[PDB]
């Protein structure tokens, strides 16, 4: 709606409602200038997660769930090279 | 061995011939990039992968 | 670096005319009536003898007539009658018709020709692309009637310029010209000039420095001194170059290490951090704005988007005209008209493709030949062969056109017109010869 | 003796009224300066008017059928006032701008009157 503050990713199409702005009628305050800004975000990714990933038989949702079932050895040694 | 033969580039033209025996006998797509364009003739197992890939015209 | 300054003044001419008296009364006359520049001469001799900016003035002098120093470099010769000077050639084509009876007048006193009836010799005329028939039937008038002609012909001028640089006359190219006004890309086909497949762009050379005195006038709404026209076209023809590819280049264009070398000040006559601020850098350069030197203000910081001026050709919707840009013609002629296809090259247009000519006024531009290859490979198959061939002088090879058409005799009969053709066919008939115009129906 | 060395150059260049290069049975009739707007209107009636006559015969070569057609594929929009990429356009006075220092500096302080000067350069001075 009218008023609400929302990021929108261009590339993914994603918008996320951060919420709504400061108007009388969650508040958080309006953003500060220069849109399209170039964002850095650092990724630490554990290496369980990419050979729970890279091993096609185990999705990601292993890693919450914990049934990894005796992730096998070439996996891992691809990992190690990659 | 083996050989890794592979096309990059823009989807400038997508026709696809029918010729029907409701199924499409072939797919022509021409590709281009920046050294220049080539036209390729596909089957219609790639037409397929291409429909699922949601390509349209103008997508590298 | 220490900044330099650059002075925009044009000196005149203090040898303004010359001629001689001496003439052959069978060889013809070969003409160019060039928006930027009239171009003169005979038959026999391989470069024009007589170049003029197409320009009169009617000096206005008390105690004496008020009728003086009509036509040529004389308007050069002062800055006042430079000033004063009135070009008779409007947008699509001239306006004031005795004002170019003046110029050939001039022309007809510079070559030394002693008259004999009105003109004993035939005229080789130019003329632009898809005339309007009231112009042509002024052309008539003025060349038949008014000036006795044996024979006139006229056609499009670059495709004069193709026949030039390939005089076997049969041969298959694409032209691509860049005039003074108007600007077009013809296809021929076995040596003749396929105009109902041509495309003609309204931008030119005229809104080129239109749109660069437009540009420079924004960017400094408080500049103290005027600037003038002939110092906008010194200005245009010194510092402008074509980009390789204006899409890369516009991010980096006020990046701090690329305005050291980009950058060139223009000195006009006269007698919150910086780097964080890319107003500071857009409107004064890589050098630190000094408020209160009148140097500073009269130093035109050009340069920080040199490129966009020539650019327009290739994209005329940045001139506000909506029509598609050299490169959408040249994907449409080359893969879509004359049998060929997307993916199938036909043989004439392997053939155009293998001879393109690029000529006009336009052309002196710098960095135009390598673009337009880049342009022309982006969108051919790979192993079509592309040769693009530049002149020394591209402006001057109209004139060329016209010697060789002269010298080529069985070629010459063709395409002449005579007086006895003109009364008994009227002022609207054309002869459909290759080089040249077409008839508006089948 | 500037004045004097233009006098100089006119004598050398003058031709009487009766010109020598002349055809000897001519002279000026009515000439007015006719509009080159005015050249492609009537050009324009000419064909439609032949057209017109002619359908109750498409042209092969005109003005108007050489004139290049609009593209096809989407233009590049360029800031208004700095040449550079433009993300953003303003919903005021339809300008489009590059970044932040550009509107806050230039296009908020604008004066009424020069926006359509500015959108005059891309040929969209709507105002008419």
């Amino acid at each position: 709606l009218a008023g609400d503050v929302i990021s929108i990713d261009k590339a993914s199409g994603k918008i996320t409602k951060l919420g709504r702005s400061f108007a009388r009628s969650r508040f958080v305050q309006c953003p500060e200038g220069e849109l399209q800004k170039r964002k850095t975000v650092v990724h630490t990714v554990s290496l369980h997660e990419i050979d729970v990933i890279n091993s096609r038989t185990q999705g990601f949702l292993a890693l919450f769930t914990g049934d990894t079932g005796e992730i096998r050895s070439e996996v891992r040694d691809q990992i190690n090279t990659k | 061995k083996e050989t890794k033969e592979v096309y990059e580039g823009e989807v400038t033209e997508l026709t696809p011939e029918d010729a029907e025996n409701k199924t499409i006998s072939h797919v022509i797509v021409g590709l281009k990039s920046a050294k220049g364009t080539k036209t390729l003739r596909l089957d219609p197992t790639i037409y397929e992968s291409i429909q699922r890939e949601k390509v349209s015209i103008g997508d590298v | 670096k220490a900044v330099v300054i650059d002075d925009p003044p044009l000196r005149q001419t203090p040898e303004p005319f010359d001629e001689q008296s001496a003439y052959n009364p069978q060889s013809p006359i070969a003409i160019d009536f060039g928006s930027s520049k009239l171009r003169a001469g005979f038959v026999n001799h391989a470069t024009p003898t007589h170049i003029f900016p197409n320009a009169l003035t009617k000096f206005r002098d008390r105690k004496l007539n008020k009728n003086f120093t009509f036509v040529g470099n004389d308007t050069l010769l002062d800055q006042a009658v430079r000033s004063q000077s009135r070009s008779p050639f409007d947008g699509p084509f001239v306006t004031n018709w005795n004002l170019t009876e003046e110029i050939l007048d001039y022309t007809f006193h510079h070559l030394g020709v002693v008259p004999d009836n009105g003109i004993p010799n035939p005229i080789l005329l130019t003329e632009r692309l898809a005339t309007v028939q009231s112009q042509r039937t002024n052309w008539y008038q003025i060349l038949f009637e008014t000036y006795n002609v044996p024979g006139v012909t006229f056609g499009i001028d670059s495709l004069f310029s193709f026949y030039n640089y390939n005089p076997s006359g049969n041969k298959t190219g694409l032209v691509i010209s860049c005039g003074h006004e108007d600007t077009n890309v013809i296809p021929v086909v076995d040596g003749a000039g396929i105009l109902t497949d041509a495309k003609r762009i309204n931008w030119g050379g005229h809104q080129a420095v239109d749109y660069l005195n437009d540009l420079m006038a924004l960017k400094y709404p408080y500049f103290p001194t005027k600037m003038s026209y002939l110092q906008y076209e010194t200005m245009y023809k010194d510092y402008c170059y074509v980009s390789r590819n204006y899409d890369e280049d516009i991010e980096k264009i006020l990046t701090l290490e690329n305005l050291d070398t980009n950058d060139v000040v223009v000195e006009a006559p006269f007698t919150y951090d910086w780097r964080n601020s890319i107003l500071h850098l857009f409107l004064r350069g890589p050098r630190p704005h000094d408020s209160e030197n009148i140097h500073e203000q009269h130093q035109m910081h050009l340069n920080v988007e040199r490129i966009r001026v020539p650019e327009v050709i290739f994209q005329p919707t940045m001139g506000g005209q909506d029509q598609a840009g050299i490169c959408e013609l040249s994907e449409t002629i080359l893969l879509k008209k004359f049998g060929s296809q997307p993916g199938k090259l036909s043989q004439t247009s392997i053939d155009m493709v293998n001879n393109v000519l690029i000529t006009g006024g336009n052309a002196k531009v710098p960095g135009l030949k390598e673009r337009i290859v880049k342009e022309f490979t982006g969108f051919l198959p790979t192993g079509t062969n592309i040769t693009v061939n530049m002149s020394s002088d591209p402006s001057l090879d109209a004139w060329k056109g016209m010697a060789a058409l002269a010298r080529n005799e069985e070629q010459y009969r063709k395409t002449v017109i005579s007086k006895k053709e003109y009364e008994e066919y009227g002022p609207e008939y054309i002869k459909e010869h290759k080089l040249g115009n077409t008839k508006y129906f089948e | 003796e500037r004045l004097l060395f233009l006098r100089s150059v006119g004598e050398r260049n003058e031709i009487g009224f009766p010109s020598r290069f002349k055809s000897a049975h001519y002279k000026k009739p009515t000439r007015r300066h006719k509009s080159a707007r005015q050249l492609i209107s009537d050009e324009n009636k000419r064909i439609n008017a032949l057209l017109t006559k002619a359908n109750k015969l498409v042209p092969k070569a005109t003005y108007f059928s050489v004139e290049a057609p609009p593209s096809i594929r989407p233009a590049k929009k360029y800031c208004d006032v700095t040449g550079l990429k433009g993300f953003y356009k303003s919903p005021t006075n339809n300008i489009r701008y590059h970044n932040a220092e550009i509107y806050q500096l230039i296009v908020k302080p604008m004066a009424p009157g020069v926006d359509q000067e500015y959108l005059k350069l891309r040929g969209a001075n709507f105002v008419l």
